[PDB]
């Protein structure tokens, strides 16, 4: 885990996050996929406790999936991003927190918009044009502030990305391997292959 | 907690609750599954004693498990929520643990063991439903059906009926499919199932649902129109 | 044991009926009529009161229609007291979705728990059933304006125009003859009223034995607005479609 | 009658029919004999076939080195109650270094199948045993019966036919009491005595079973080519 | 604050031959410079033709062996007085060991 | 009718008719006796001789609550021992709690509360004894005698069984003939010639006598059974009395 | 009504023997047990000719030295195949080994007589056990509702079980060969079969000591069919 | 042992009636009669107390009750099933409702959680339907004064006046004819006293009758003084020498 | 019928078997009696001792509950003393938890709850007695509150139990028709309890020896039994005069 980054443009939502999993002085995996698909037009990316990651993350799927069979229609970025705010706030006060912090890119079919909540592992929820979580943040929130513009197109989203990407690269001690970036707006998820 | 053992044996060696809550589902509307060479589907009654109905709302007969498998019944409609909820539910646990989705000979196994399960606790009374379970297995292109009923004992069926008069629909079943060569294509197989339903059903207005299910989670519910089309067809054929 | 005293509230007949079910639907049948009338632009509830004393207090009064949520009510037929434990259940889930997702509850999911409820006390517990039928008369933005109703088996069906309790039947025939789709909230009102007077058992029918509601988008642009009518606003609406 | 639904039901005479319909069970049951000296104590056991092609019902069973049973009944009862007895016998083993007393097995098998006579929902034990054993005061010899009652003899028998062994015994009985530090002439006597409760068929070799305890012998069974030498 | 447990001394000692097998163990028991016991056994007869010892801790040596020794005693109730292979008394031991895996038994095990 | 079918139900008279079915059941057994002494108690009991193959003197039906009461019972003897059995759960509970051994008037209102406690429901059976005990306490000796009902008194002397009748009339004389007072070895005598009497009543079959006592002189005011001379002088007397 | 356990003036279970006559109406179930391994022969019994017969499962495995044929209501018997599955991995954990087909049998009969006011009534189904261990070799057991067990030479449960058990009584001698028992399953299911016995209505399997348990083709048990139908003709 | 009764003993049977909830209403039929009027500024509820001995002190035993400062109750039927309803009433004011807001319940409110306590006699396991029919009277800021009649099923309807138990049905008749929406309080009183007359045959004097009225605040009973918002309790029992006054101009 | 075996109601409103309990009451045949004094609460009761080997020392339907309240039962001993060991309990419990000795009434309506939900819930029977509880209070001064098996309890003037109630109580009315107060107008406890024995005597029209009869006393922070020379000392009195 390490970095999860997230921008939401005029019409779409991209996540970006790191393919590296490290244990101890060994870089165990270079092509790790840290994220799920909840529902056809909803994604979540995950970094956090090892672990405890990838069981939320399964387990906030299995869920979204389970009312999508049961009402026979999808669940609205906001809605998602709530029901998994609530299930960080109830597990905060647990024996055994789940220690993960995740992005939400969505795109709304009934608002034609797309979508970008940040929660951490308390249960912090914010609605955001552009986040990230861990010590990437420190690097790339001042990036954006200069050169994001709400207007922009995911192809304009994509090259603000890769500005990002090579910040971190430049001035984190980690190598975090390069990420896999994916796309979300009205036409479903897609993942761009070569970054 | 209510304790009372309502399921028992009689002198004779009978569950009567067991065979009482096969009365239930006699009553219920009829329900036939047909699966041809690369297809299943899925036909149900609709009884038009009920007009001023909203169809938009109204639970409809036939219900998916998961994009892959399909549930429809004959019987008490309130008992068969809870074991469509319950077989749902089971169908996502088997995708979490086991990383693939239920087979459709599995899924019938966990509802049908629910089904037994009722007959031999206490406190409880058995579900008075009978369910057709009909899909395909995940990267597999054999159609599959299966029934349960009350007493929990399940099994597979080429094709096969429930609800009332569907003795009258099983003789249909029984002369008109060919084991040697089951309806080779989809257009094929609804026909037969209209058919079979058009010897109970009355009209073939909105009386009749169908619900066909191929290969690789590709499930569709007919419309009116469509279904209506089939129902003009087979009588100008008729008349002979 | 207490096995002697035990009347097996949860079993089946030869037949294949649930007998406390069927006794619950035999009580509702005596119990006021309540009738929905769905039309595009709204929703109508109308609902007679069970043989009404002068000296009943009128206006402080709630028997038939009750509010579930903001953008939900129901219609009751049967006994008051079941009703009470039911609606106070539907309005704890309704705030529950609320809570957990940040959006008003869908209708049907509404109904679906409450009808969940109703089929449990029919399968184990050996407990009696609650004797109530539900008209429910919602909004939500997936399927608009929507009729349901659940009874004591814990089954339920959506509806263009129906009615539950007394004399449904009549009631019924009368609602199939005039209703049509392209129907106004206002005509809805006039074959509501309509229906209930010819359908009565008292001999003419005013504004204290009644209890009436709208749920229109008769608000300012794109919001729903639930009226329980007052008492001096059904002798109104008695009095414009000439029944009084 | 109107009295005999449950067993927490007396009778308008003070009887309880559920027991006494439980102590039945054991009548139809196939006959077991238990008989002892001062130096050791010996069952012997008719076994029963379901037919030709089955196996014969074993009715003895080990609860320690130093005691063990014989049933006629029910045979899950039987292996409930035994169970119980092996798990008494090991909690005084483990917590105090002492063998079980046969006198105290007996008190806690009594006391066991009474509260199942006094409550709602459950139902008497529908079998009879006969506990052996040799303990600190020498061989004993027990008779439990379902209703809770349990004796202390120096022989017996229970099952369908028994009259006649419990005849032959009582007649025996200042004969056999005094074979002490003689093993085959004790089980010969107890053979000798379940012969009297014998119609159309005699004992063969896979139709006998036999166990014994005593001062210098752990509770050990018979079956098969080792009992023949007693036919 | 109550510690639970102690060190009781003492070494074992198992071989192999062909169609024999021998466990050998000191008889001291001690706790810190005193000497408990010159003569107290810890090598035991288990029954079935296997003998065991649990060094370490003693009190949880004697639990061990107790314990086994009665699993010896039900394995001939449950299954027709079959005889307790030595495979099968190893495996059986295992899980008498890792059933307090957060709480231990003290002790290393020959058999 | 019916009210008889169910515990706990009273009858049109107030009566709790599963309760006096079990009454049937004490009657039916065989005679128990207490008699009450100078500085203690004295216990006694019938045991029918069944048949030749019964182990004389090693079927005790007397029992022994803590060191100082005793108790004896007469019907169904797996419900007497289950009475027991709660006896000595209550007077250990008493003596943890207390320090001092549990009175006998304490005692007799324990066993009286939870067999009166088996007429409050329907999922329970009554007790079917009457049970006869009692034992020295700080305040001397006590004589109780309880039934299914829960009803319980203290009694110079009691008797119940099937030679209940037999045994009261004989205890009702020495009640008159000895006021002043009845000594513990006289006592022992007096209970082996009134069970001989009151066996007059079941004489098909044979009997063993058994006899217990606790006494403040003679038995340092704990239980002890009579065995070997002393029972041996007591059976004596009491033959010679029948003839 | 009564209590579940309530004892017949008979001195029998009421219940327990009502579940009895549930097990008579059951389909044919017949194991015969010989010194080269034990044969576990069924009758399918297809309620209709739509109904694909070989998901008809009356046969099941509980473990590679253990087989079970099953008569009654077979809905009653998953959780007790279900438990026995369990019993046989569960030894084989604790004690690394194959566990007794005894002690399995014992194992399966303990829930018997866990009903009553545990679950609600007896099981309506009877089971024929049969396996192979290294102690007391080639072993058939009859397990019933009751929580009784027998060890069998040769049985039948089900409808046709009283006629196919006295033919049973002639036909077992001590060295039958496992081809004769395979045979003698055929020859007896289509005596007291209804409908005309062939591969499809009816089942056969084994279990020997070197293969472990095995249920047969439908390909195989036509050839042992027709196999049967020459030997008969031939005198 | 233990509540073995986990079942329903109130079932419908086939003609759709509730046999347990019907003979409940029997047994408030042969009860007592009780009343309650609503005036313009305050609420009336009455009473007759029947004396079981004339050595028993009829004082003792109030079969009108305080539940909250502002609110009272009177019933009609069994009367130790209605002490125990007091009893849960009085703590369902506290701990579902004041010990929340700070404040006691309004009438209605308060009503709505005894007509729960009642229905779930009426389906719960092991258990009979309280014998009894409640009066409520009450007065809280937003609704003003109301009276309230709680039936053994549950079921509860307001009222502008009424009257429950043995002689309701000429009592009611009675209300009727002497009820407008102009009454105050004191006309109220007289119109309880003069209605509970016809159905009391022996003696009607304030020892033989139970009065209790919803009016104005009473400082003077409040206890203790310093806190302007806290005014006192709007429920006042009428005093057997007040009843006497007001029987003279009759 | 089995309307007639539990406590659900029949048909009329009724239950017959809380009116079924009240029979049970009078099962003994024993009749009790309370009235008040200036100072005290006198309490008395037939003593039957019928059975020759008895002791009658143990034969009582007078309890002690705590150091101020004596209650009198009327009915079968077992029930009586389940009753008594109850109102025992309740009575230290409530010191306990409140600072303060639980009132004669408060007690009264505390087993009277009790008896209340023997008579709804199904699973327990009522219990066939009828409990008359005895006190000076502190606060409301002599006091007499009884309590039966439908739950139902009063305060009392003065009052009688038993198969010859009826005969007791009217007794007592006509005496306080006379008298024109609510109490005996007596000093000391003794000759009030001379006056509840004068006046059962008169109404049963039986005499009285000293082991006939069963006396309780209640004053201020005590109550007391008698004993058989209490009591004998009393009817010398009574003669006297
Ligand atoms: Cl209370």
């Amino acid at each position: 885990m390490d970095i999860i980054l997230g921008i939401r443009v005029q019409d779409s939502v991209i996540l970006a996050s790191s393919k590296a999993v490290t244990r101890g002085i060994s870089v165990l995996k270079d092509s790790d996929d840290k994220t799920r698909q909840l529902s056809p037009h909803t994604l979540m990316s995950f970094a956090g406790e090892a672990g405890d990651t990838v069981q939320f993350a399964e387990y906030i799927q299995a869920n979204i999936q389970l009312y999508s069979i049961r009402e026979d229609y999808e669940l609205s970025p906001q809605a998602v991003s709530s029901f998994v705010r609530q299930e960080l706030a109830k597990s905060i006060r647990s024996r055994r927190p789940y220690q993960v912090n995740v992005l939400i890119g969505g795109y709304d079919k009934k608002k034609n918009k797309p979508e970008l909540y940040q929660i951490d592992y308390l249960g912090t929820k914010v609605e955001l044009p552009y986040g990230a979580h861990g010590y990437s943040g420190f690097y790339t929130f001042s990036l954006l502030d200069h050169h994001y513009r709400p207007d922009m197109t995911t192809e304009e989203g994509l090259d603000l990305l890769k500005l990002c990407v090579q910040e971190l690269e430049k001035r984190m001690p980690m190598d975090f391997k390069g990420v896999i970036v994916k796309i979300v707006d009205k036409d479903g998820i897609r993942q761009v292959d070569d970054f | 907690g209510y304790d009372r053992a309502l399921s028992i044996f009689s002198p004779d060696g009978h569950i009567f609750q067991v065979e009482y809550a096969l009365e239930a589902v006699k009553r219920g509307t009829c329900a036939v599954g047909v699966k041809g060479k690369n297809c299943v589907v899925l036909g149900c009654e609709r009884r038009s004693t009920l007009k001023l109905q909203d169809t938009r709302i109204t639970p409809s007969k036939v219900s998916k498990i998961d994009s892959h498998v399909v549930l429809s019944f004959s019987g008490l409609n309130a008992d068969s929520r809870i074991l469509i909820e319950k077989a749902r539910v089971e169908a996502q646990s088997h995708r979490l643990t086991l990383e693939d989705p239920v087979t459709v000979e599995y899924l019938t196994r966990y509802v049908a063991g629910v089904q037994q399960r009722y007959t031999q606790s206490g406190g409880v009374r058995p579900f008075g439903v009978s369910t057709l379970i009909a899909g395909f297995d995940p990267r597999d292109d054999e159609p599959k059906l299966y029934q349960t009923e009350p007493s929990g004992i399940y099994s597979s069926w080429s094709a096969q009926t429930i609800g009332r008069n569907s003795k009258t629909v099983r003789e249909f079943l029984e002369k008109n499919y060919d084991r040697k060569e089951p309806p080779a294509t989809v257009e094929e197989c609804v026909k037969l199932t209209v058919r079979s339903l058009l010897e109970v059903v009355q009209t073939g207005a909105k009386n009749i649902e169908i619900t066909v299910v191929k290969p690789d989670s590709d499930i569709v519910a007919l419309s009116s129109e469509e279904i209506n089309q089939y129902v003009t067809q087979i009588e100008q054929e008729k008349q002979e | 044991g207490s096995r002697r005293y035990d009347s097996r509230t949860t079993i089946f007949s030869p037949e294949g009926r649930l007998y406390q079910v069927e006794y619950a639907l035999e009580s509702i049948s005596h119990a006021g009529t309540a009738i929905g009338i769905m039309a595009s632009d709204g929703i109508v509830l109308a609902a007679e009161r069970k043989v009404t004393s002068t000296l009943l207090e009128q206006d402080t009064s709630t028997e038939k229609l009750y509010k579930l949520n903001d953008k939900i009510a129901v219609a009751v037929a049967g006994l008051t007291a079941d009703a009470e434990i039911l609606i106070n259940t539907a309005r704890i889930h309704a705030q529950n979705y609320l809570k957990t997702y940040n959006e008003d509850i869908p209708v049907e999911i509404l109904v679906r728990r409450l009808s969940d409820i109703k089929q449990g006390y029919t399968q184990h517990g050996g407990l009696r059933p609650f004797g109530v039928s539900f008209i429910y008369a919602g909004y939500d933005d997936r399927y608009g304006y929507q009729l349901y109703t659940s009874n004591p088996s814990g089954n339920y069906t959506g509806w263009k125009a129906i009615s539950v309790g007394a004399n449904t039947s009549a009631a019924q025939t009368l609602l199939q003859m005039d209703y049509k789709d392209d129907m106004k909230v206002d005509d809805a009102i006039e074959l509501a009223l309509k229906t209930l007077s010819k359908t009565t058992d008292s001999s003419a029918l005013t504004y204290d034995r009644l209890e009436f509601a709208t749920i229109r988008k008769g608000a300012n642009d794109g919001e729903v607005y639930q009226k329980i009518f007052k008492p001096q606003e059904i002798k109104d609406i008695l009095v414009k479609t000439g029944i009084t | 009658n109107n009295y005999d639904g449950d067993t927490v039901t007396f009778s308008p005479t003070g009887r309880l029919f559920q027991v006494e319909y439980a102590l039945e069970a054991i009548k139809q049951g196939s006959v077991t004999v238990g008989l002892r000296s001062n130096t050791h104590a010996v069952l012997v056991a008719l076994k029963r076939n379901a037919d030709e092609l089955s196996s014969y019902q074993k009715k003895i069973i080990k609860c320690d080195e130093h005691m063990g049973l014989s049933l006629a009944g029910l045979a899950p009862d039987a292996r409930v109650l035994s169970n119980y007895l092996r798990q008494q016998c090991n909690y005084s083993s483990l917590v105090f270094n002492r063998k079980l007393a046969v006198e105290r097995a007996g008190h806690l098998l009594c006391d066991k199948a009474q509260k199942n006579t006094q409550s709602y929902g459950g139902r008497p034990y529908g079998v009879g045993l006969l506990i052996i054993g040799y303990d600190k005061s020498g061989a004993h010899l027990l008779e439990f019966q379902p209703s809770g009652n349990v004796t202390e003899l120096y022989g017996t028998a229970i099952g369908a036919r028994s009259q006649g062994a419990k005849t032959y015994l009582e007649r025996t009985l200042d004969t056999f009491i005094k074979i002490d530090g003689n093993p085959d002439e004790l089980i010969k006597a107890g053979v000798e005595a379940i012969s009297q409760s014998l119609r159309d068929e005699s004992l063969t070799v896979d139709n006998l079973s036999i166990a014994i305890v005593g001062k210098d012998t752990p509770f050990t069974i018979y079956d098969g080519e080792a009992v023949a030498k007693y036919i | 604050q109550f510690n639970p447990y102690g060190d009781n001394g003492g070494t074992i000692l198992g071989i192999a031959g062909e169609d024999f097998a021998v466990l050998a163990g000191d008889t001291r028991n001690i706790t810190d410079y005193s000497i408990n016991s010159r003569y107290e056994p810890k090598v035991f007869d288990c029954g079935d033709n296997i003998v065991m010892s649990a060094n370490g801790f003693a009190a949880d040596g004697d639990a061990l062996v107790k314990r086994f020794k009665n699993s010896v005693k039900w394995y001939h109730f449950d299954h027709n007085d079959k005889k307790l292979s030595i495979n099968s008394a190893a495996r059986n031991i295992q899980h008498l060991l890792y059933g307090k895996r957060f709480f231990p038994y003290y002790v290393h095990t020959i058999i | 009718t019916g009210y008889d079918l169910s515990n706990s139900v009273f009858s049109p008279d107030g009566r709790n008719f599963q309760v006096e079915y079990a009454v049937k059941a004490v009657e039916n057994g065989t005679t128990s006796i207490g008699i009450k002494c100078n500085d203690g108690v004295v216990f006694a009991v019938e045991k029918l001789i069944t048949s030749k193959l019964l182990v004389p003197q090693k079927n005790v039906k007397i029992q022994v609550v803590d060191r100082h009461i005793g108790c004896v019972y007469s019907g169904l003897i797996p419900d007497g021992r289950h009475l027991v059995n709660r006896g000595r759960e209550e007077a250990a509970s008493f003596k943890k709690l207390y320090k001092t051994p549990i009175p006998i008037p304490a005692f007799a209102d324990r066993l009286g509360q939870y067999v009166q406690a088996h007429t409050l429901y329907n999922s329970v059976r009554p007790f079917g004894v009457s049970t006869i005990f009692g034992g020295v306490d700080k305040n001397g000796a006590h004589l109780y005698m309880l039934e299914p009902s829960g009803s319980y008194w203290g009694y110079k002397g009691a008797a119940t069984g099937k030679g209940r009748q037999s045994a009261k009339a004989e205890l009702e004389k020495l009640v008159d003939h000895h006021p002043e007072g009845l000594s513990a070895r006289e006592a022992v005598k007096q209970a082996a010639k009134i069970i001989y009497l009151a066996h007059e009543d079941n004489k098909e079959k044979d009997f063993e006598l058994e006899i217990s006592w606790c006494s403040l002189s003679e038995t340092n005011g704990l239980h002890k059974f009579v065995k070997g001379d002393l029972l041996q002088e007591a059976i004596d007397f009491a033959q010679k009395e029948i003839n | 009504d009564r209590g579940v356990s309530t004892f017949s003036p008979e001195g029998r279970l009421f219940q327990v023997e009502y579940s009895l006559e549930a097990i008579k109406l059951g389909s044919t179930a017949i194991g015969i047990a010989t010194k080269e391994g034990v044969v576990l022969g069924v009758e399918k019994r297809a309620t209709s000719p739509l109904l694909e017969s070989d998901s008809i499962e009356k046969i099941v495995e509980i473990d590679r030295h253990i087989g079970c044929a099953m008569s009654g209501l077979t809905a009653d018997a998953r959780s007790m195949i279900e438990h026995a599955r369990t019993a046989a991995v569960t030894h084989n954990l604790y004690y690394d080994e194959d566990i007794n087909v005894e002690s399995l049998t014992q194992s399966v009969c303990d829930l018997a007589l866990r009903f009553g006011e545990l679950m609600s009534r007896p099981f309506g189904v009877a089971l024929l056990i049969a396996g192979h261990d290294a102690d007391d070799g080639y072993q058939l057991f009859h397990a019933e509702p009751s929580g009784t067990f027998y060890r069998y030479n040769a049985k039948a449960i089900g409808s046709g079980s009283e006629g196919a058990q006295a033919e049973l009584l002639n036909e077992w001698h001590s060295s039958l060969t496992l081809k004769e028992a395979e045979l003698l399953v055929l020859k007896i299911l289509k005596q007291v079969m209804e409908e005309k016995l062939d591969e499809n209505n009816a089942q056969l399997s084994c279990i020997t000591k070197q293969d472990g348990f095995k249920i047969y083709d439908n390909e195989k048990t036509a050839e042992l069919i027709k196999e049967l139908k020459e030997k008969e003709a031939a005198e | 042992m233990t509540d073995r009764y986990s079942f329903s003993l109130t079932t419908f049977s086939p003609s759709g009636k509730l046999g347990q909830i019907d003979y409940a209403l029997t047994a408030v039929k042969q009860g007592v009669t009780s009343l309650g009027i609503k005036a313009t500024n305050g609420v009336v509820i009455a009473t007759e107390k029947k004396s079981s001995s004339p050595l028993a002190m009829s004082e003792t035993l109030s079969k009108v009750s305080l539940l909250t400062p502002d609110i009272g109750a009177v019933y009609s039927g069994m009367g130790p099933d209605y002490r125990v309803l007091v009893d849960k009433s009085r703590k369902v004011a506290h701990t579902s409702y004041k010990r929340i807001y700070g404040e006691y319940p309004p009438t209605k409110l308060l009503v709505s959680e005894v007509a729960k306590i009642m229905q779930e006699a009426t389906q719960s396991g092991g258990v009979r339907p309280f014998g009894v029919s409640l009066l409520i009277a009450g007065h809280d800021e937003f609704n003003g004064f109301s009276l309230y009649q709680v039936d053994p099923s549950g079921s509860y309807f307001p009222w502008k006046a009424t009257a429950i138990g043995k002689g309701s049905v000429a009592a009611k008749t009675f209300l009727e004819k002497r009820w407008n929406d102009e009454l105050e309080l004191e006309d109220a009183i007289h119109i309880a006293l003069l209605t509970l007359k016809e159905s009391v045959e022996g003696e009607f004097n304030g020892d033989t009758i139970e009065l209790a009225i919803i009016g104005d605040e009473n400082p003077d009973l409040l206890g203790y003084t310093g806190i302007p918002t806290d005014k006192g309790p709007r429920f006042r029992k009428l005093t057997s020498q007040e009843i006497n006054d007001r029987l003279e101009a009759l | 019928g089995y309307d007639r075996h539990i406590t659900i109601f029949s048909p009329e409103g009724r239950l017959y078997q809380v009116e079924y309990a009240f029979k049970a009451t009078n099962q003994t045949n024993i009749n009790s009696l309370a009235v008040r004094g200036k100072d005290c609460t006198v309490v008395i009761s037939q003593k039957k001792v019928p059975d020759k080997l008895l002791d009658p020392t143990t034969v009582s339907y007078i309890f002690c509950i705590s150091r101020t309240i004596g209650m009198v039962v009327n009915g079968p001993i077992p029930d009586a003393r389940n009753a008594a060991l109850r109102a025992k309990a309740e009575a230290a419990e409530f010191r306990y938890k409140y600072g303060y000795d639980m009132p004669c009434d408060v007690l009264a309506k505390r087993m009277a709850n009790l008896s209340q939900i023997y008579t709804q819930r199904a699973y327990m029977r009522p219990l066939g007695v009828i409990l008359t509880f005895v006190s000076v209070d502190e606060e409301l001064g002599p006091s007499i509150y009884k309590t039966d098996p439908a739950g139902y309890y009063v305060g009392y003037k003065a009052t009688a139990t038993g198969p010859k109630q009826q005969e007791i109580t009217t007794n007592l009315e006509n005496h306080f028709k006379k008298s024109k107060i609510d109490h005996i107008n007596e000093e000391s406890w003794e000759k009030v309890v001379e006056f509840a024995i004068t006046h059962m005597i008169d109404a049963l029209g039986t005499e009285f020896s000293k082991n006939d009869l069963e006396v309780g006393v209640a004053t201020k922070d005590k109550f007391f039994t008698l004993s058989a020379e209490n009591i004998e000392e009393r009817l010398v009195a009574i003669a006297e005069q």
